[PDB]
């Protein structure tokens, strides 16, 4: 079944192709898929930070939690008012609901999700073509006052309507080098505290072993012929591929996509009612147009010598 | 030999100049690292009084780790 | 309508002026209070 | 809309995989001889050279394609029917026929 | 270039109202049936239609 | 590949979806853990 | 006119009636987004500011 | 004759086609017509508030 | 009948599917209104006890309002 | 970003000042192949860029 139990699933670090300082660097606020088919320009955005919920996974509407840079696997919470998107220019936030964000976003080249203040001040820009969408066969800036009402597909602002599932998967094994000391020509396993580290090392032979304390290791020259990582976190992860899959990858569990395509009612322009000129088999129409209108014509015989156009001016 | 465009280890392997003074060991011996001026240290980074770059939670952690000892110190971190 | 002199007056400040823009008045469909309407563009700007 | 699924990489540190068969939708699987992968933390695998790292790809249906989407018919000979409005005297029926 | 004037309209709430011929320049009137307009307040008749 | 139909199925909730979508996957060459791919247009979008 | 509550009579509704207030006076632009007193004339006249010289 | 006097006048509220919201409401800042036939770009823009009173 | 697209309420006229649920008294007999979930009373609206939107001038002006004349409660508002 | 010119401000204090030359700014790209920002996978080609 799909659950909405986030206390069993956990934020991840991605791999945003464009951070901060315009280079690839990993991140907590992935962008890994943008979704654009409504039709009043809302989008979805994935994030691999959850939003709308605490550092525990309870339900808050003001805290969305993230992974932190530190070496100990840390889920540190934060107020959604640090959350910005924008394409060119500010987007508005409609809906937030774990991975999942809604925006309003004016047209441009690029999706940008912001931490704009704290400790994790951070931005994450993938590449997208947001254009203007209208409803009809008449072009608008936005919806006019009056007008007649179309059938639209827009997305419910409500956070309780799915429009699918994304799969959980077991998390991964992640190495720290913050485990290796390589002291002088040896190399030792240095667990975090009161936790239990699984290293494995190549030094000559394959050797693996569970401790909590300084380990000797043997043979082992070079720190880079060992890797350490904790086999403590359980916490479901979203199938994302900047991480490296556990053993056992079956599906866990299943996680809601919110905002779902729901129909609605859209209002439309009615242009200027044309002008016709009549004269011997045919009409001329003295057409008044502000924005591109759609001119379509065909005659009523065997053969409808069909024309379609896209009139602005007069 | 290799082009400019890659940085030659003390193996026989070059690797790129991007991979070169990263901070990331990718070297066999590690002769990627050890010759640029790259010794800045992280935001969670320690540093000893000999300029070693420790990570912080090892700091008074209870057994010596960086090669003055200041990491273990008893004026560095109170026991 | 829609070309240079749809608007026409003996003078700026004159009380006779005169035209023909193809004023469409149309029929309220919102609830709020609305007059609704369609026009020609200006003839002075379509000459400019 | 196709929405391609990229799975999480599976890694071998000295070891090979093999690309198995799944029927899932334009499965495409390969597998790449040495890697020496990283993420934030360094090196996940010890060896050197003989890591193997595991590629897939397949495509599933998008989610706002309950919406968005096409249905291809074939559509064979076709019928008429016609309603009719027959006044005969000062009766009126109406009736439809094929 | 023209300015459009569009007057306050005029509602009567269970009564009939008249176009009247006035000298302006394009003088434009017509009369609808059944508005019920809203404002920021609410309606502003009491008859329904 | 490019055209319409390139992804077909009997119904939306089907579990035999059939695709054909020029999928090549590419060799890593960044250290950080990536799958490269490349891969042909959607038709449906084309063919919008 | 009422100052108090009042219970009306035969109205089961409220659509059925509206109430105003009579106090305001100050003068309005002329625009179409509201209704006009049973009076519109011209009470005065405001100036456009900056003008194109 | 052109009176100064704004004590005589009043704002109010007009249908803003494009809110805050993306939709259309009541405003206090109503956008009532638009002028730009200066040279050097400048706008005249009129609102259904008043500005320095 | 009429379209999906519109709300039949019960007397006989459909009106557009937004202006049902949306708080305005819409048909003759309020059904676009006394059905939906939207609970939520405005700003400048005072929650009575009783769960009720009750304007906020109404509130201990003299006479009760809500069925149980919480506004007039002297609790509410010293007397 | 990609402009028409160029500006520099003081954005507070005392001295709160601009100025602004024309300078036509565009989009740059290296190699046969254009994009928004440098992708992930690819290969190394010889660029100039300006040391920070
Ligand atoms: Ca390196
Ligand atoms: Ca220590
Ligand atoms: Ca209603
Ligand atoms: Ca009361």
């Amino acid at each position: 079944s799909i659950t909405d139990d986030f206390t069993l699933t956990s934020p991840y670090l991605g791999f945003c192709p464009y951070c901060r300082h315009s280079a690839p660097c990993f991140s907590p606020i992935k962008i890994e898929n943008v979704w654009d088919e409504s039709d009043d320009g809302s989008i979805r955005i994935q994030v691999s930070a959850q939003f709308g919920y605490n550092q525990a996974g309870t339900a808050d509407v003001t805290k969305f939690r993230y992974m932190s840079y530190d070496h100990d696997h840390d889920i540190k919470e934060d107020s959604m008012e640090k959350i910005a998107i924008s394409t060119s220019g500010p987007c508005r936030r409609l809906g937030h609901k774990g991975y999942f964000l809604l925006a309003q976003c004016p047209p441009g080249d690029s999706v940008t999700v912001s931490i704009t203040s704290g400790a994790s001040e951070n931005s994450c820009t993938v590449e997208k073509k947001i254009r203007r969408k209208f409803v009809g066969r008449e072009e608008y800036l936005f919806p006019p006052v009056h007008g007649k009402l179309l059938k639209c597909h827009i997305y419910d602002h409500l956070k309780e309507t799915s429009a699918g599932y994304i799969t959980m998967h077991r998390p991964g094994p992640h190495a720290y080098k913050s485990y290796l000391k390589e002291a002088s020509g040896e190399v030792y396993i240095k667990p975090p505290s009161g936790k239990n580290v699984t290293y494995e090392c190549k030094c000559g032979d394959y050797s693996t072993g569970i401790v909590s304390t300084q380990t000797k290791m043997n043979g082992c020259t070079k720190a880079r012929q060992c890797i350490a990582y904790t086999r403590d976190q359980t916490k479901w992860v979203f199938n994302s591929p900047d991480l490296i899959r556990h053993t056992d990858h079956s599906v866990q569990g299943k996680l809601h996509i919110p905002f779902r395509l729901t129909p609605t009612v859209c209002r439309v322009p009615l242009a200027h009612t044309p002008t016709v000129t009549k004269w011997f088999k045919g009409i001329t129409l003295h057409l008044t147009a502000t924005r591109p209108t759609l001119l379509t014509t065909r005659k009523l015989g065997l053969r409808a010598d069909a024309t379609a156009e896209w009139i602005t001016g007069t | 030999k290799c082009e400019p465009s890659q940085f030659q280890c003390t193996n026989g392997r070059c690797i790129t100049l991007l991979w070169k003074c990263d901070g990331d060991e990718d070297c066999v011996d590690g002769s990627d690292e050890k010759n640029c001026v790259k010794k800045t240290c992280a935001e969670s980074d320690f540093v000893c009084n000999n300029g070693q770059c420790v990570p912080s939670r090892w700091k008074c952690d209870g057994d010596p780790d960086c090669e003055d000892g200041s990491d273990e110190s008893p004026e560095q971190c109170h026991m | 309508p829609g070309a240079f002199g749809d608007i026409q007056a003996s003078s700026l400040y004159a009380t006779d002026i005169v035209a023909r823009t193809d004023i469409r008045l149309l029929k309220p469909s919102v609830k709020n209070i609305h007059v609704p309407y369609t026009q020609a563009v200006s003839g002075y700007e379509m000459w400019k | 809309k196709f929405h391609t699924v990229i799975p999480s990489p599976q890694v071998k540190c000295c070891g090979s995989l093999e690309c198995k068969a799944s029927s899932k939708a334009d499965y495409t699987c390969r597998v790449f001889g040495g890697v020496y992968p990283f993420m934030w933390g360094g090196a996940q695998c010890f060896c050197d050279s003989e890591n193997t790292q595991l590629s897939e790809a397949y495509v599933e249906f998008a989610p706002d394609c309950t919406i968005d989407h096409a249905v291809a018919l074939k559509v064979h000979t076709a019928a008429l029917k016609v309603g009719l409005r027959i006044v005969y005297g000062n009766t009126t029926a109406h009736l439809d026929t094929f």
